[PDB]
Parts: C-alpha cells; sequence; structure tokens
C-alpha cells in the first residue's frame, strides 16, 4: 500500500501568519529604499516600515478625471463635464544621485510622471512634495519628451550615467494610440538638472517599430538589468513578422548618453532534452544574481559572475498565453557576452525587421565588423538581429514541469544556491538548485488565491538577517529566507533532506530541532526502518503467498539516492526473501508460533512482532 | 476539381522577367493557386514554362517561356517573385520519366530524334495534337504516354522506328556526406518517391522551419535538407497523411583539449564529466539504448548534437548524459601610474586603434622629448612615466597618440557688464549648447556631456558676443567651423576642439593661459565664472552672466553632500557665499578661472552634477593642473 502511507510527504498546507500588509486595490509596484517599502498601486501609493510591515503613510492618486483638452498637469478642477479613469502606477523609482527623491509615474495622465521629495528632519512623508515631469516642448511639439509611461506596457531602467540620471525605457503600444500621443518603443529620457523634464538627445535616441506593423508584431517587454555596461532586456515578440509564433528574446546596447549605438537582438529558448521535445517559448519572470559555490562550478563561473536566471513556460499555439508548463534556465553572462561578439558567423546577423522593414537599401548590402567592434560607438549604428539563439537545459529537468510558474527570485547560501520559486497558481516553494539532482521543496505552502506577481524583493543583510517581500492579489507578505520549521518533516528520509541552513532532525518520532529534543533524542545521522503494514500477517516456513510491506525509510540513504541493495530483511533467523525490483524504500515484497520480523535498512533495524505460524 | 501543383514549381526571389521580342496579368490574390492554373490542363493556349507574381501589384502573370529563352531580361524588383517550372529544369530522369520536357532528341544509338510533326518516315506522329499538356515537343524526346521506359523517340532512321532515349536518373548527380546536413541540393524526393512540399508552405505540414527565420541552411523550394541532424537529409511530406519522409541519397565521392565554439567540430578523448563519471561508446547502448551511430556521422564525449557542452552517457545507469564540463576553452594594473612599472603585451588605443611602430615612434619621442634616455614595439608600456597611464603611438596622421586602456590604481544671474573672449558659443542646431573655452588661437576646450552626435559637419562656434545669438553685437562676432574634437583620458571627460580655421586675434577675442600643473589652490580664493545658460530668472535677454565663488576643502563639500561623494584629485571644490547661485542648464562646459597675483588663467570647468545651485553647497569641478601636462602633450599635435 501506497497512498495509505501518504503521510509520508510533507503536508503541502501548513499556515503560517507572517508579516502580512492588506491593499486595498491591486499591487503594481514596489520599492525598498531606507528601511521603507514604497509600493505604487492602483491609483494610490503608500509606505510601509520595513520590520514592522505597518502603513507609515501613504497617498492618493485617486479617481482620475481626465478632459480632452486637458494636459496632464495643468489644472482640471473647475472643469463641469469630461473619461473617468484611474491611474495604475506602471513606473517606479527612488533617485538618490540629485537629491532623496522618488519618481512616480500615473498610467492615465498621458503616462506622465510626477516627484516626492523627502524631508532630512523625517524621511518618509511623500505628501510634502509634487511636482510634475512636464517639460512644455515649445521647440518641436512634434515628440512629447515628458510622455513616458506607455499605458500598454513600461518597462523603466534608470541609471546614472555621465553624471546625469537616464531612463531606458521599453514601451509595449498600440498603433491607435499613436495620433492621440507619439510614443516610442525604446526611449532614453534623460533627466535635466532642472528636474522639470526629459531631453531626447538626438533622433537616434528612440527606437520604435514601422508604422506599419504597430497592429500586428506586439512586442511587450518584461524585464531589463545593467551589468558590464550592456544594458540588456528581456522581452517577447514574434519569431517573426509572419510567424504568429513567440519566442522570447534578450537585446543588448551600450549606454552612450546620445543613444542605443550597437543595438542586438537575440533569440533564447530553453528546452528540455532526454535520451533517444518541449521548448519553453514564454518567460514569466526573471533575475539576475550572483551564483552559489556549487553552482560556480556546475555552470561555469567564479563567485561573482552574474548569471541571468529566467523562468520560461511553453506558449499557447500561436499565442503568447502560456500552457501552464514551466521550467527554469540559467544563464552566465559571459557566454551570452560572447555569443553576441564572437561565436556567430557572418551570414547570420541579420538586420532589424520591426525597424528597417525587409525592402530597404541598408538590409540589402551591409555588413559587421563582429571580431573588429564591440561597444563601439559608430554614428551610423547597424540594428543586428542574430537568427541564431541560445538555448539552454532545464536546471529542474522539469520538476515543475507540470505547471505553470508565476515568477522567482534567486539568492544563495554558502555553497549553494536557492531559488524561491513562486507558483502559478501562488505556492511559494524554496528549493535548492543543483545539476545533481531534484530537491524538494522545503516550503512549499499555499499563499493566496490569486498570482505570485513578479514583482519580488530579495534582501540579505550580513547573509543572517534576511527576507524576501512577495506580492499577490492585494497582500504583500515579508517571508525570512531562513525557512520556517522542521516539525512538518514526515520521515527521517524528508528531515535529513533539508537543508543544514533548517535544524532538521528526528526526534525518535518525527523530525525537531536539537534543542525541542526532551528526551535528547535528537539525531539526524540514522534512518530507522518504519513499518506501516504488513500483507498478511500469516505464513509458513515453506509456502509462500505475496509478502506486501508498507512503511517508511526502508531504503539507505545516499546523499540523494535511496538504496535498497544496502537493507537485509530477516524472520528472526530465517532471512526473508528480498525482491528488490518490487522493494523499495517505501514497500517491500517477500516471498516464504508467534513471530517478528526484522527489517535492516541502511543505518537502523527494526521488529514486528504480528505474525505467527 | 482544385488541386495544387505550385509544389512542382520552383522560385526565385526579387527577380523579373522582361522578354524584350514576344502574357497577360489578371488580379488574383494565390500566386500559388495562380502556378496551379498554369500547370492545370488547357489552361492557357500558350506554353506556361513559367509564371511570375508580385503581391505588391497582386496582378497575376503567367510567361510562357524560360529565362532560357534568348533576349529575356532580369531585372531585379523586389516586388517581383519567379516561379519556375522545375520540369524544364529536371534534365534527368524521375521514375518512369513520366513527364520530360528538355531539349534532347538524341537517340541511345546517338540518331537525332525526328520532329514528331515528321510524318517521315514513321507512321505515329500526330501525338502532339493528341496528347496536349505532354509538351510533345518539335522534335525532342518526350515520355508521351508517362512510360516506364521513358521518352522513345521515332528515330529519323529508317530501319528503326523509334530508339529510346536515354536520360541518367537524377539520383547520379545527387550524392551526399556522411552527415548531409552540408548537402543542400536539387533532389526533391523522398524515399517513396513522394515530393517534398514548399519550405515556405504551411499546408499540409506546417511545421517549425521558417526558411527566413532559419536561412543559411537552403531551405529553398522543395530540397531535401538535413535541418535535424539525421544520418539521412529528409523532408515534410507533401502528403498531409506522411508526417515527413526520409529521402534517398547516395554518398559524395573524392581532437585537441581547447575548445573551440560549443564544441561541436571540436572532438574529444576525454569522457569524464565533472561528476567523474567515464561514458561509454557508440557501439554500446548500455546503459540505455542511444541513437547516435557511427553511421550516423570511442567511448569519448563528443558534441555530436554540438551542445553547449559535449555529453557522453555516463556509465551511471540513472543519467543518460553527462557533461564533460572541466573541458578548457581558449579565451590590469594597480598603484603602477608610470607606463614603464608595466610591461603591456598589448598593441591597441583607447580609441580602439591598433599601435604604430615603436622606430619611427621612438625616433619622434626623442626628437620631442629629451627627457631622459629598453621596451617592446607596439606595446602598451610607456616610457614617459605618463600619469594618464600607458598609452601607444598611433599611425593617424591626425592623432599620433593615444592611451592604451589598462586599469591601473547662472542660478541668481549676475550679468557682466562688458565683453569676455574666452567664452565661446558652441552652436549646434544653430544655438548655444554649453560653454567652450579658448586656449591657442587655434584650440577651445570643453566638457564631453556636451555631444550629441559624433560628426562634425553639425557644430558651430561662436566668436566674440556680449548676448546669445550676436543679437546686439553684429558688428564682431565670428563663426567657425569645426576641424576636430579630441576625448580626453579615462575619467577625465575632457574635450577638445579645434576648429577648421584659427580665429586670428583681436581685442573682444582672448585666450586662456593654462594653470600652473603642480600649482595647488589658497581656500576661499574668489574667482568668477560665465554663462548663457539656465538661470531661472523671468527673462533671459541673452547675455553672458558671471558669478563669483570661493575655494574650499573637501570636509565642507563632502558635509554638504553628507558623504555624497568620496573627493577625488581630479576634482576641484567650490563654492558661493551662503547663497543661492551657481551653474546651470545650458552653462556646462563653463569655466572659473583665476589669477596668482594678477595674471589670470583657469582652474575649473563647468560640469553637471548633483543638482542646480543649491545655496550653501559646493561644486566641483575638473582640475585643470591634474591634466595640463597632457593637454600639451597633446599640443604636439
Amino acid at each position: 500500500c501506497k497512498e495509505a502511507l501518504a503521510k509520508s510527504e510533507m503536508n503541502v498546507n501548513m499556515k503560517y501568519q507572517l508579516p502580512n500588509f492588506t491593499a486595498e486595490t491591486p499591487i503594481q509596484n514596489v520599492i525598498l529604499h531606507e528601511h521603507h517599502i514604497f509600493l505604487g498601486a492602483t491609483n494610490y501609493i503608500y509606505v510601509l516600515n520595513e520590520e514592522d510591515l505597518q502603513k507609515v503613510a501613504e497617498y492618493k492618486t485617486g479617481p482620475v478625471l481626465e478632459h480632452p483638452d486637458c494636459f496632464p498637469c495643468q489644472d482640471c478642477s473647475s472643469k463641469a463635464n469630461l473619461v473617468w479613469k484611474d491611474n495604475i502606477n506602471m513606473a517606479l523609482v527612488v533617485d538618490t544621485y540629485y537629491d532623496d527623491q522618488l519618481i512616480s509615474c500615473g498610467s492615465v495622465n498621458r503616462g506622465t510622471c510626477q516627484r516626492h521629495v523627502f524631508p532630512h528632519n523625517h524621511t518618509a512623508d511623500i505628501q510634502s512634495e509634487v511636482h510634475c515631469i512636464f517639460s512644455p516642448q515649445i521647440e518641436e511639439p512634434s515628440q512629447c519628451p515628458d510622455c513616458v509611461v506607455s499605458a500598454l506596457g513600461a518597462k523603466v531602467l534608470s541609471s546614472v550615467k555621465d553624471r546625469f540620471i537616464n531612463f531606458f525605457v521599453g514601451n509595449t503600444i498600440n498603433s491607435s494610440y499613436f495620433p492621440d500621443h507619439p510614443l516610442h518603443s525604446i526611449s532614453v529620457r534623460r533627466l535635466k538638472e532642472t528636474k522639470d523634464g526629459f531631453m531626447f538627445l538626438t533622433d537616434q535616441s528612440y527606437i520604435d517599430v514601422l508604422p506599419e506593423f504597430r497592429d500586428s508584431y506586439p512586442i511587450k517587454y518584461v524585464h531589463a538589468f545593467e551589468s558590464n555596461n550592456f544594458i540588456y532586456f528581456l522581452t517577447v515578440q514574434r519569431e517573426t513578422l509572419d510567424a504568429q509564433t513567440f519566442h522570447t528574446r534578450i537585446i543588448r546596447f551600450c549606454s552612450i548618453n546620445s543613444g542605443l549605438h550597437s543595438y542586438m537582438e537575440m533569440p533564447l529558448e530553453c528546452i528540455l532534452t532526454e535520451k533517444r521535445k518541449e521548448v519553453f517559448n514564454i518567460l514569466q519572470a526573471a533575475y539576475v544574481s550572483k551564483p552559489g559555490a556549487q553552482l560556480a562550478r556546475q555552470i561555469g563561473a567564479s563567485l561573482n559572475d552574474d548569471i541571468l536566471f529566467g523562468v520560461f513556460a511553453q506558449s499557447k499555439p500561436d499565442s503568447a498565453e502560456p500552457m501552464d508548463r514551466s521550467a527554469m534556465c540559467a544563464f552566465p553572462i559571459k557566454y551570452v557576452n560572447d555569443f553576441f561578439n564572437k561565436i556567430v558567423n557572418k551570414n547570420n546577423v541579420r538586420c532589424l525587421q520591426h525597424f528597417y522593414g525587409p525592402n530597404h537599401e541598408h538590409c540589402f548590402n551591409r555588413t559587421l565588423l563582429r571580431n573588429s567592434s564591440g561597444c563601439e560607438a559608430r554614428r551610423d549604428e547597424y540594428r543586428t538581429e542574430f537568427t541564431t539563439a541560445l538555448q539552454r537545459v532545464d536546471l529542474f529537468m522539469g520538476q515543475f514541469s507540470e505547471v505553470l510558474l508565476t515568477s522567482i527570485s534567486t539568492f544563495i547560501k554558502g555553497d549553494l544556491t536557492i531559488a524561491n520559486l513562486g507558483t502559478s497558481e501562488g505556492r511559494f516553494m524554496q528549493v535548492v538548485v543543483s545539476r545533481s539532482g531534484p530537491s524538494t521543496p522545503h516550503v512549499n505552502f499555499l499563499l493566496d488565491s490569486h498570482p505570485v506577481s513578479p514583482e519580488v524583493i530579495v534582501e540579505h543583510t550580513l547573509n543572517q538577517n534576511g527576507y524576501t517581500l512577495v506580492i499577490t492579489g492585494k497582500k504583500i507578505t515579508k517571508i525570512p529566507l531562513n525557512g520556517l520549521g522542521c516539525r512538518h518533516f514526515q520521515s527521517c528520509s524528508q528531515c535529513l533532506s533539508a537543508p543544514p541552513f533548517v535544524q532538521c532532525g528526528w526526534c525518535h518520532d518525527k523530525c525537531v530541532r536539537s534543542e525541542e529534543c526532551l528526551s535528547g533524542t535528537w539525531t539526524q545521522q540514522i534512518c530507522l526502518p518504519a513499518i506501516y503494514k504488513v500483507f498478511p500477517n500469516s505464513a509458513p516456513l515453506e509456502g509462500g503467498t505475496r509478502l506486501t510491506i508498507c512503511g517508511w525509510d526502508f531504503g539507505f540513504r545516499r546523499n540523494n539516492k535511496f538504496d535498497l541493495k544496502k537493507t537485509r530483511v530477516l524472520l528472526g533467523n530465517e532471512s526473508c526473501t528480498l525482491t528488490l525490483s518490487e522493494s523499495t524504500m517505501n514497500t517491500l515484497k517477500c516471498t516464504v508460533f508467534n513471530m517478528s520480523i526484522i527489517i535492516s535498512n541502511g543505518h537502523g533495524t527494526t521488529q514486528y512482532s504480528t505474525f505467527s505460524y | 476539381k482544385r488541386r495544387n501543383t505550385i509544389h512542382e514549381f520552383k522560385k526565385s526571389a526579387k527577380t523579373t522577367l522582361i522578354k524584350i521580342d514576344p502574357i497577360k496579368t489578371k488580379k488574383v490574390n494565390t500566386a500559388d493557386q495562380c502556378a496551379n492554373r498554369c500547370t492545370r490542363n488547357k489552361g492557357l493556349p500558350f506554353t506556361c514554362k513559367a509564371f511570375v507574381f508580385d503581391k505588391a501589384r497582386k496582378q497575376c502573370l503567367w510567361f510562357p517561356f524560360n529565362s532560357m529563352s534568348s533576349g529575356v531580361k532580369k531585372e531585379f524588383g523586389h516586388e517581383f517573385d519567379l516561379y519556375e517550372n522545375k520540369d524544364y529544369i529536371r534534365n534527368c530522369i524521375i521514375g518512369k520519366g513520366r513527364s520530360y520536357k528538355g531539349t534532347v532528341s538524341i537517340t541511345k544509338s546517338g540518331i537525332k530524334c525526328q520532329p514528331w510533326s515528321s510524318m517521315i518516315p514513321h507512321e505515329h506522329s500526330f501525338l502532339p495534337s493528341s496528347y496536349r499538356g505532354k509538351d510533345l515537343q518539335e522534335n525532342y524526346c518526350r515520355n508521351p504516354r508517362g512510360e516506364e521506359g521513358g521518352p522513345w523517340c521515332f528515330t529519323s532512321n529508317p530501319e528503326v522506328r523509334y530508339e529510346v532515349c536515354d536520360i541518367p536518373q537524377c539520383s547520379e548527380v545527387e550524392c551526399m556526406t556522411c552527415n548531409g546536413e552540408s548537402y543542400r541540393g536539387l533532389m526533391d524526393h523522398t524515399e517513396s518517391g513522394k515530393i517534398c512540399q514548399r519550405w515556405d508552405h504551411q499546408t499540409p505540414h506546417r511545421h517549425k522551419f521558417l526558411p527566413e527565420r532559419y536561412p543559411d541552411k537552403g531551405f529553398d523550394d522543395n530540397y531535401c535538407r538535413n535541418p535535424d541532424g539525421q544520418p539521412r537529409p529528409w523532408c515534410y511530406t507533401l502528403d498531409p497523411h506522411t508526417r515527413w519522409e526520409y529521402c534517398a541519397i547516395k554518398t559524395c565521392a573524392d581532437t585537441t583539449e581547447c575548445i573551440q565554439g560549443q564544441g561541436e567540430g571540436y572532438r574529444g578523448t576525454v569522457n569524464t564529466i565533472w561528476n567523474g563519471i567515464p561514458c561509454q561508446r557508440w557501439d554500446s547502448q548500455y546503459p540505455h539504448e542511444h541513437d547516435m551511430t557511427p553511421e550516423n556521422f570511442e567511448n569519448y564525449c563528443r558534441n555530436p548534437d554540438g551542445s553547449e557542452s559535449p555529453w557522453c552517457f555516463t556509465t551511471d545507469p540513472n543519467i543518460r548524459v553527462g557533461y564533460c564540463s572541466q573541458i578548457p576553452n581558449c579565451d590590469q594594473d594597480c598603484y603602477r601610474g608610470n607606463g614603464k612599472n608595466y610591461m603591456g603585451n598589448l598593441s591597441q588605443t583607447r580609441s580602439g586603434l591598433t599601435c604604430s611602430m615603436w622606430d619611427k615612434n621612438m625616433e619622434d619621442l626623442h626628437r620631442h622629448i629629451f627627457w631622459e634616455p629598453k621596451l617592446n614595439e607596439n606595446y602598451c608600456r610607456n616610457p614617459d612615466d605618463d600619469a594618464h597611464g600607458p598609452w601607444c603611438y598611433t599611425g593617424n596622421p591626425l592623432i599620433p597618440w593615444d592611451y592604451c586602456p589598462i586599469s591601473r590604481c547662472v542660478v541668481n544671474g549676475i550679468p557682466t557688464r562688458t565683453n569676455i573672449g574666452w567664452m565661446v558659443s558652441l552652436r549646434y542646431r544653430n544655438k548655444h549648447i554649453c560653454g567652450g573655452s579658448l586656449i591657442k588661437e587655434s584650440w577651445v576646450l570643453t566638457a564631453r556631456q556636451c555631444f550629441p552626435s559624433r560628426d562634425l559637419k553639425d557644430y558651430e562656434a561662436w566668436l566674440g558676443i556680449h548676448d546669445v545669438h550676436g543679437r546686439g553685437d553684429e558688428k564682431c562676432k565670428q563663426v567657425l567651423n569645426v576641424s576636430q574634437l579630441v576625448y580626453g583620458p579615462e575619467g577625465s571627460d575632457l574635450v577638445l576642439m579645434k576648429l577648421a580655421r584659427p580665429a586670428v586675434l583681436d581685442d573682444f577675442v582672448s585666450t586662456i593661459d593654462l594653470p600652473n600643473y603642480g600649482c595647488t589652490i589658497p581656500e576661499k580664493t574668489s574667482c568668477s565664472v560665465y554663462g548663457w545658460g539656465y538661470t531661472g530668472l523671468i527673462n533671459y535677454d541673452g547675455l553672458l552672466r558671471v558669478a563669483h565663488l570661493y575655494i574650499m576643502g573637501n570636509e565642507k563639500c563632502s558635509q554638504h553632500h553628507r558623504g555624497k561623494v568620496t573627493l577625488n584629485e581630479s576634482e576641484i571644490c567650490a563654492g558661493a557665499e551662503k547663497i543661492g547661485s551657481g551653474p546651470c542648464e545650458g552653462d556646462y562646459g563653463g569655466p572659473l578661472v583665476c589669477e596668482q597675483h594678477k595674471m589670470r588663467m583657469v582652474l575649473g570647468v563647468i560640469v553637471p552634477g548633483r543638482g542646480c545651485a543649491i545655496p550653501n553647497r559646493p561644486g566641483i569641478f575638473v582640475r585643470v593642473a591634474y591634466y595640463a601636462k597632457w593637454i600639451h602633450k597633446i599640443i604636439l599635435t
């Protein structure tokens, strides 16, 4: 019997009161700055105590009235008529380089943002300062510079380069809303000293697709970051202008205040492959992070080289929606850097489709100095679109291949790397990642009905005081990264398989931290055989009928494996028959005056005194 | 019925055929139904040897002739696409040789196959009238009935009525290599006489390969390829019921440690994975049978699939594939600032240019510099112990020397009463963008944060104006074109502009001296700055505006910064008299100049950073002394 002993598994459901904070409205973003959690949300903004999870303060960009006559920040209170819309904070970033500021953004106000400054005496009040990033363009009303936030898609990346604040923003746009306000796909809004507008350094400072395609070829942006002066982007789009499939791409370019010089897009696919194939089109969430020491060897980096983590789900046919089947994938920045630079041949490299259009002068007869060019700013940039992808083996090998993954964070401890997976439905897990073998979720529990947001915050002070912040629906939770408890474990095997940083040890009855063993029988080393049942209980010395043996911890524990060779089964003096094909660490099979039956497993032994002749 | 025969057509891209000496267009959406009409019997009276469609036109135009027809001019027109009838191109025999059209009227015994319109001498010549659509040629043998034997031509010979033409089976030339993926030929038949569909098509199978998406593999009309690395090239079947099939081809006729690429072409003796488990041989299917066989292309960890890492099946039965990832793949200074301290085996400059030859370089060095009386040529190491690090001479006549890249360890505007010639009004888009200061009759300086475009034919220098646009003094202004920009050393952010023509001096126009290279400032020493930039006033008339500052140490600067910055010697700090006044937008590259006792010289340059003119907050400026000697060593240019 196997299901009868399903109590072997750690229970998926174990409820805990966590540092928890409720939102009136759906949460859009989160910012950590000075022990204070700033979070935009539907028409609103809040601040939180880092330890207390307490709303220190808040402010409302509440029910938004729109007038077609109205500009984003010109007063429209006296207006008697009109849309009654609702700004959702799509862009949010704290800046320190100039001052202590928060740059917040409304979705509805022509996608035009504001700013809120913090006093030194008290460093949390935002109702003090409101300032509109709305620079009137007397020069060229062609382009609305401070019209930044797209309604459909916003991926924001703020940095300080050449002593200026630069925003690299990637924007999903429909062709329809273009005349209402002209916007750009990827634009580099540079913030003026006067902090009252942005300035486009040139015409080539902005890129966006030809006005034709802007109905089809939807390109939506999901992630970005900075490393090695290459400001990469992760984003999904059609495989081709005709394909109507979708493949997630990584974009690389160099950051000169002027604009994106060496613009490169490369396809990225994750495959689960076996001996003698499933490819995940759609990235769900990502996190670039340093690797754990074991991972450093396994994938080929140091403890410092940056590895990008992408949780990819297979896409619905001709659709960007996922097929509820997800895995995760690792990408050392060294490898992607070299793939962009040197590995690819000269025949592959193409010109951008959505920008140049296939029918053009340049795409016909233009090349690259690939080995003779890296990060070179040439005034005639070439928008290159590599046709050859980079594909990774799932480190998990589908240990979640049956489900979608909503999001992800990353962290490491000592030698190991542990990933804090967020489940499509919202079953938060923490799992050790290694090429070695599948790792069970030492936490798996269900947080909430709604999806876990890709908005996730990680922190580990001293590598001792650590936690993540996780969004779902209208609540955020502060989960310590230091595990929760050992008691849910329901086998010596499960107990030992836990990481060290949770102190797991069987107290002769159930796994536990050492100090809690009143009997002092705390052990983490010998897994005693545990009997659930025996089928049946009457046997002769010669008569033989199948002997089904239910229980747990039967197998020898090797670091991962549970070996059934390293087992002996005795009926007192007589050794009972071992059918190893039918005998597993969960259940055993034999074929053969009260008597007991002794299991001698890899570590211990036991007797079972329900039997007679 | 309504069928498809474009699959039997060829295609070519972006060419249109013009027969100078002659054929109609009807607006039809489907070029494919178009080709099917061309093929389908009786469709057009003329002999539709090919077709062309232009989807810009969407007008369907069959052409009753080949490009091999004389006198036809191809024209590279993107919108036009040709579709050739591959039968005229077979020049071989497929199966029965049923559908032949080739211009051959030679018998197997080398006699001219008679004109088929010729009753002489043999009776059965009436076929072309009878069998219309078989291309029963004038004289050239065809397979009139799709006869197994093929084109049998009624020989003109009196003794023999007909001799059978002989044309080789096509596969005579369609050979293959053991890999086969390299081969890209014409053979467009499967192993069961089935035909490959058009690789552009999506019917009847909508497979994965989009030939444009995966070009460079020859995913042309129907030609068998090895996209997935089978021992034989294979294609998706035109028949919807057959998923795909191999293509019958014969063969053709006539290793180290350090890794190249993903190890695919690379070959290895090593087959121990990072787990240390050795891997077994290609014959040895154990522990779990593996598809790869030597017929496809020892017990070694190769990359037959070209994986990211060469992979070998673990003798561990549990693991199918093991990665021998220990394999090696073939793939800067501190506190030593003088070039001699490092031996730089580096041949590049910071500009990216290569070095020059150290012989003429050495001679020019000795000529220009007699500082003292070693190293290798063309290498990063530099003799002159230069502060900004290692460098190398350059072959450019415009620029002879450049550093090699090795890492080592106005708000409250008070307008000017009168004019200053040190200022230079940079006009890009024909209006002031930044301040520049004149040093030579042919040299100006400003900051690197002032320059959108990399060219010169946009930029402009304006000289000798007290107002922003020469609005007042049209008598004395003067504009110059830009000959060269020079980008400073690392972290310098200093750009030196030479104009196309030096501006002969005058009372109004003034050049500026340089500070003493090793000099140090006295604290609080009053100095002045000049700008046309943003001042916050209601109405800027365009006048130059002057403000005075006072030097101060690192202390008060970081104090008002509250530790925003930990200073560097590159940086010079100066501040106001507790009032809110300082450079802002449009002042960048403006000068702060000072005098030893009376003779005044530049000491700092306006650079944008960290907020405009916050009262009682010091500003950070460049140490001109920190770069003066470099500026000289380039003034050698």
